[PDB]
């Protein structure tokens, strides 16, 4: 039960994790011509702070 | 003294070819007597 | 697990507490051997 | 004056009239050949001025070197290919054909013209030739609301980000004094300032709608869905070969070669495609979107290519793009053929098409699997020589994540494959069990299979081919 | 607001930091025959493929707002 | 002739789309015969070979721009291992006969796999390596997915995550030692003859250890085999079994001992100790698990501890046992698990108490299935026995060497245990009632009589005279070991 358990499962998270990941991060998509109007231009801008 | 394998397997490998052409041929149980399945294990 | 239904038959060896209290022991066995093998 | 690296671009620009002439007294004529034909032509054009004379410009406007004869052959194949499979998939629809084909080849002539440019007018001309080709592809099948939508956002967006572009590139123009060529941009401005990394910024914002990157992406998922099938075929792999040549032509060369703070945003920008990308492909239903964020991670791949520039990381970028073109193209083929005959839908309904088409499903799953890096196939050869270029010199978290996240995009790549192959007969899906079993498109498709499954072993001849392109960049 | 604001800033700051080069040469008036000379000679490229983007301009916004 | 050896069986697979039939019969005969041309051409080219270092190699240049060489390569190391899985795949395409669900996806798919199988012994360059390790993943998971098991699914794209994850480091290792100083190597001779500082041969060594430690499973890097090596039948599982942790092995031996050893010297008590907890768990876990299958598996896990330590031990007997054990459970295993097949095909069961005293009727299987049993276990007169006593002799004559030899001689007593008690549980006592009403299958039909003979012939000849196959590297293993005792 331990290889079962504690062995198996620790390393199926990990197909867990990159899984929810995308299953949450495709909200950053949604659908709105505006939102990329914001992280189009505040994507960057942030560049620049780090830069000079 | 020592043994070689080399001529050993040029001894052996021509029966083996022909042995395995041969029981290739002589088969059973798979082809009607039962098994309605198809190797798949599921 | 629910597959091991057999003479193997202990009751107390599935629950997530044993199986904790069980991985310990074995981690901190090959634990106390690697550190034995080192130094 | 010297119009001679300017013929094949002309060339194409001759049977865009011809292509409306005959489309407008016939109304139905044979269009879809002899488009193929100047585009052979053309592509026989560019061996006589490929090596045998010098590089030369046409009045320092527009240069001919190797590296814009490569570009330009990758996008004319592009075009061809997309021609071969869209004739019988627009004619499927209630839609015309000879002005589909014009803006096609309007498009194709644009990004023809950008590899090849080193001024800041005729970049934004032919972009713009480029992108409104593309805003007018996306919603060519106005019967839809969503490709209306897709064209609508898409050009929305590709205004506002060509403004950027052009706001930047006025800059540039303003700082070293007048000039608005390349050569001599990066020539009165030579050192790091406040402006120069504005403008830099307002040009990655302006390329990166062009090559998909991310955060600059979201157009790419809905207008792939929504868009016309092959119009995304030749969308994704010339609008990206176009940005790519533009993005070396301008920060290389006019841009400046002095501030290399751009190698580290297309770090970043490339981290979060792959993390992106191939993450969220994961979690889909349909092709055209898992294709769209596979794009995106692909473009991360050549990203983290042409970030390490020591003479093999540009290189790589122009292999593995040569070599992506074949195999999107055929995957596009595959789609397309598949969508024609009955199914109509999305991933879950190819379940079982090994015992109906097997051609199909040998095409689809060599591309697929080579676009995840799969061993005897052209996308692991050029994932390999991208990872030894960005190893080389000296990027090492690059390597292991572009590896980790190709790793992680074979079970998208192969969840189609359980469908085609492992699913029985006791698992068809309702589209499958009524499967029929045009031309043009089955040539294409093998000519597009037999090459992204031997133009990975068969590599000298287009290795040297590259590293003889790319002499010339600075670095 | 904030966004656009941090641009007109960053921007601003830009504006003021640069050292521009003032070129003190009276211009010149006639600013029309030199246009049709940059037509001709330095930028002909963009007029000649301008051409091509009006008519696929007109192609497309034809066959986009038709009523059918 | 390697190059031959391993494109004529790949090129006369892509014959086999346009090959006639009326229901799938002439495929097969086909496959086998170029399986055993193929073995021919092993066999024959092994007259001129010699018997210290690359008795042939053939090299060539595809890309000069990276440094690819398709430099091909046999060795005393390697001529066992491709003669093993010659003869070993031929024997699975043997087994494949009754095969009728797609069976020229399967004759291809295997013959791909068998020369994705002697590529990557008969390959120096250190990028076809990747290339030959990497093309086994899409027909395994095909051979996998399509036919054989239940649990399939996750199987085989656990098989294929795994092994594409941890086939992930073997590059970047090779890439890290290929540009340490001024040469641009890419080859085995080459690149092992160059001066590696200790601060990244260590760290290079774990990632060497991250991939040849998920396919030679060690600790947690197992859990991938119960499930790829449960749903799996037989002729795939030969190979899956007898040629690929092999393949882990080979690539251990020479890419931690011949090019890292100073690294090796400081991790060896690692392997050394992971190797008892290898048997010891292994075993374990194989008298605890009850289908028929896994039970198999866990029992290769418990059988690759002797390689563990005898490549982790320093002296000229050590590496012989490993290999001597390697070449032995191709052998064992390969029989194993064709007979378990048989008897699911037979039974169209696996779990053990859901069948008894089948060995009344069915009582052919019975006695090659016990005589292979008593093969697993370190019997005498086997190889699987030479190998043990030959680990134990060299490591003990090198962590304070009397508790791990305590520890791993305890598989002595623990791989009867869950043996003994399988064939109680299937073969002995009555027949069950009507409950196995599968007719019991008509005894090994002599096809299987014979696969398992030509399995059971050569480890009773190595295990009486083991020299025939301690000849083929006495030379190469002698200049290894002298090489990684001349560092310390
Ligand atoms: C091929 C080969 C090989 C081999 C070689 C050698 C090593 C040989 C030897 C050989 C010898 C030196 C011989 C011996 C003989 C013996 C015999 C002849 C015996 C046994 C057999 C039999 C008799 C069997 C039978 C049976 C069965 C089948 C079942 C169970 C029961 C019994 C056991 C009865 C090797 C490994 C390298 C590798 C691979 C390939």
């Amino acid at each position: 039960e331990v290889d079962y358990n504690v062995v198996d499962g620790v390393v199926n998270l990990t197909g867990f994790v990159t899984m929810v990941t995308g299953e949450g991060l495709k909200y950053l998509q949604n659908g709105r011509a505006q939102f990329y109007a914001l992280i189009v231009l505040l994507a960057v801008l942030g560049f620049v702070i780090f830069s000079v | 003294a020592v043994i070689s394998v080399k001529p050993i397997l040029l001894a052996m490998t021509p029966v083996f070819i022909l042995l395995c052409l041969f029981f290739g041929t002589r088969n059973g149980f798979y082809d009607t007597d039962q098994y309605h399945g198809n190797a798949a294990a599921h | 697990a629910t597959d091991f239904r057999a003479i193997m038959k202990f009751d107390g060896a599935d629950s997530p507490a044993m199986i904790a209290i069980s991985a310990v022991l074995i981690l901190g066995f090959i634990a106390g051997l690697i550190w034995w093998a080192l130094h | 004056g010297t119009i001679l690296p300017e013929t094949i671009l002309i060339v194409t620009l001759l049977v865009v009239l011809l292509a409306d002439l005959i489309q407008g007294r016939q109304a139905d004529r044979w269009t879809p050949y002899f488009a193929i034909v100047g585009l052979g032509g053309a592509i026989a054009t560019m061996i006589p001025l490929w090596t045998q004379p010098a590089t030369i410009s046409f009045f320092g406007s527009f240069i001919s070197d190797h590296l814009s004869l490569f570009f330009r052959g990758l996008i004319a194949l592009s075009a061809l290919g997309t021609i071969l499979m869209s004739i019988r998939y627009v004619e499927q629809t209630g839609s015309s054909l000879g002005e589909f084909m014009t803006i096609l080849l309007t498009a194709t002539v644009g990004g023809m013209f950008i590899a090849g440019a080193q001024e800041l007018v005729f970049i934004f001309v032919a972009l713009e030739t480029l992108s409104i080709a593309s805003y007018l592809l996306t919603g060519y099948t106005k019967r839809d609301s969503r490709s209306n939508e897709a064209a609508l956002k898409y050009l929305l967006i590709g205004a506002a980000s060509s403004a950027i572009f052009l706001y930047g590139s006025s800059l540039l123009y303003g700082l070293s004094g007048g000039h608005t060529q390349l050569p001599a941009i990066a020539q009165a401005l030579s050192s790091e300032s406040l402006g120069l990394v504005v403008a830099l910024v307002f040009v990655i914002a302006g390329i990166s709608f062009k090559i998909s990157a991310v955060p600059f992406h979201q157009w790419t998922p809905d207008v792939y869905e929504g868009a016309p099938t092959p119009v995304v075929a030749f969308l994704s792999v010339g609008s990206k070969a176009a940005g790519f040549a533009l993005a070396i032509r301008f920060l290389t060369l006019a841009f400046p070669s002095v501030t290399d703070q751009w190698q580290l945003i297309f770090t970043v920008l490339a981290i979060l495609s792959m993390i992106l990308g191939n993450v969220v492909a994961l979690a889909q239903t349909s092709m055209k979107r898992m294709l769209a964020y596979s794009s995106i991670g692909q473009a991360g791949f050549v990203m983290i290519g042409f970030v390490v520039g020591t003479e093999a990381g540009y290189a790589s970028m122009l292999f593995y793009l040569l070599v992506y073109l074949f195999m999107n193209l055929g995957a596009f083929t595959c789609v397309i053929l598949f969508s024609l005959r009955t199914g109509t839908d999305q991933i879950s309904e190819y379940a079982g098409l090994y015992q109906k088409d097997p051609l199909l499903t040998l095409g689809l799953s060599l591309c697929l699997l080579s676009l995840g890096g799969i061993p005897p196939l052209a996308g692991f050869f050029g994932k390999i020589y991208l990872f030894w270029a960005g190893w080389q010199a000296g990027a090492y978290g690059l390597v292991l994540l572009g590896l980790l996240t190709s790793v992680i995009s074979i079970y998208y790549y192969i969840r189609v494959v359980k469908m085609m192959v492992v699913k029985e007969p006791q698992e068809m899906s309702e589209a499958v069990r009524n499967y029929p079993e045009l031309r043009p498109l089955q040539v294409g498709l093998v000519m597009t299979v037999i090459a992204t499954s031997l133009a990975g072993i068969l590599a000298n001849p287009l290795f040297n081919l590259v590293n003889t392109a790319v002499w010339d960049v600075p670095q | 607001a904030v966004v656009s604001l941090g641009v007109f800033a960053l921007l601003t700051k830009m504006i003021l930091q640069t050292p521009w080069q003032l070129s003190s040469v009276p211009p010149t008036p006639d600013s029309i025959t030199t246009i049709g000379q940059h037509f001709f000679s330095d930028f002909l490229l963009p007029f000649e493929l301008a051409s091509v983007l009006l008519l696929m301009a007109l192609i497309g916004a034809v066959v986009l707002a038709r009523r059918e | 002739w390697l190059t031959t050896i391993i494109l004529f069986p790949i090129v006369a697979a892509l014959a086999i789309p346009f090959i006639p039939t009326g229901k799938g019969r002439p495929i097969r005969w086909y496959a086998l015969a170029v399986g055993l041309i193929d073995f021919a051409l092993i066999v024959y080219a092994f007259t001129n070979f010699y018997d210290p270092g690359m008795q042939l190699w053939e090299s060539y240049d595809w890309i000069p721009e990276i440094g690819l060489r398709w430099s091909v390569g046999a060795d005393g190391l390697s001529m066992p291992l491709i003669l093993l899985t010659g003869f070993i795949t031929t024997l699975a395409i043997l087994a494949a006969w009754p095969v009728t669900l797609k069976p020229r996806l399967f004759y291809f798919l295997m013959l791909a796999m068998y020369g994705g199988q002697i590529a990557v012994f008969a390959v120096q360059d250190m990028l076809v390596f990747f290339l030959a390790w990497e093309l086994e993943l899409i027909p395994v998971y095909l051979l996998l997915a399509i036919w054989g098991g239940h649990k399939r699914q996750y199987a085989a794209t656990k098989f294929i995550l795994y092994t594409a994850g941890s086939s992930l480091f073997i590059l970047v290792a090779g890439l890290a030692m290929a540009f340490y100083g001024d040469t641009v190597s890419f080859d085995m001779q080459t690149l092992a003859a160059k001066d590696y500082a200790l601060g990244f041969q260590l760290l290079v060594y774990a990632g060497f250890l991250v991939a040849y430690g998920v396919k030679l499973p060690i600790v947690p890097l197992h859990t991938w085999l119960p499930d790829a090596h449960g749903e799996a039948t037989a002729p795939v599982h030969m190979l899956l079994a007898g040629i690929l942790l092999k393949m882990g092995g080979y690539a251990l031996i020479r890419m931690n001992v011949d090019m890292l050893p100073a690294a090796h010297a400081k991790f060896a008590p690692v392997l050394v100790i992971l190797g008892v907890v290898n048997i010891i768990y292994a075993a374990l876990t194989s008298y605890a698990q009850r289908n028929l299958k896994r039970k198999i598996a866990y029992s290769s896990i418990s059988h690759i501890g002797f390689v563990l330590i005898g490549i982790a031990s320093f002296t000229n007997l050590g590496m012989s046992g490993a290999v001597l054990q390697m070449v032995s459970h191709g052998l064992i295993g390969a029989s194993l698990f064709f007979l378990v097949g048989a008897t699911y095909d037979r039974t169209h069961t696996l779990i053990l108490e859901e069948m008894g005293g089948v060995g009344q009727k069915m009582k052919k299987i019975f006695a090659m299935f016990t005589a292979c049993s008593l093969a697993s276990l370190a019997l005498p007169g086997m190889s699987g026995f030479v190998a043990e006593l030959m680990v134990f002799i060299g490591f003990a004559t090198s962590p304070f060497r009397v508790i791990v030899v305590f520890l791993a001689a305890v598989g002595v007593i623990l791989t009867p245990i869950y043996l003994l008690s399988m064939l109680r549980e299937i073969f002995y006592g009555p027949e069950n009632k009507e409950l196995v009403e599968h007719e019991a299958l008509v005894d090994a039909e002599p096809r299987e009589v014979f696969i398992i003979a030509c399995l059971l012939v050569p480890i009773i000849g190595i295990g009486l005279y083991p020299k025939l196959l301690t000849q083929i590297y006495d030379a190469t293993t002698g200049q290894v070991i002298a090489r990684a005792r001349e560092v310390l």
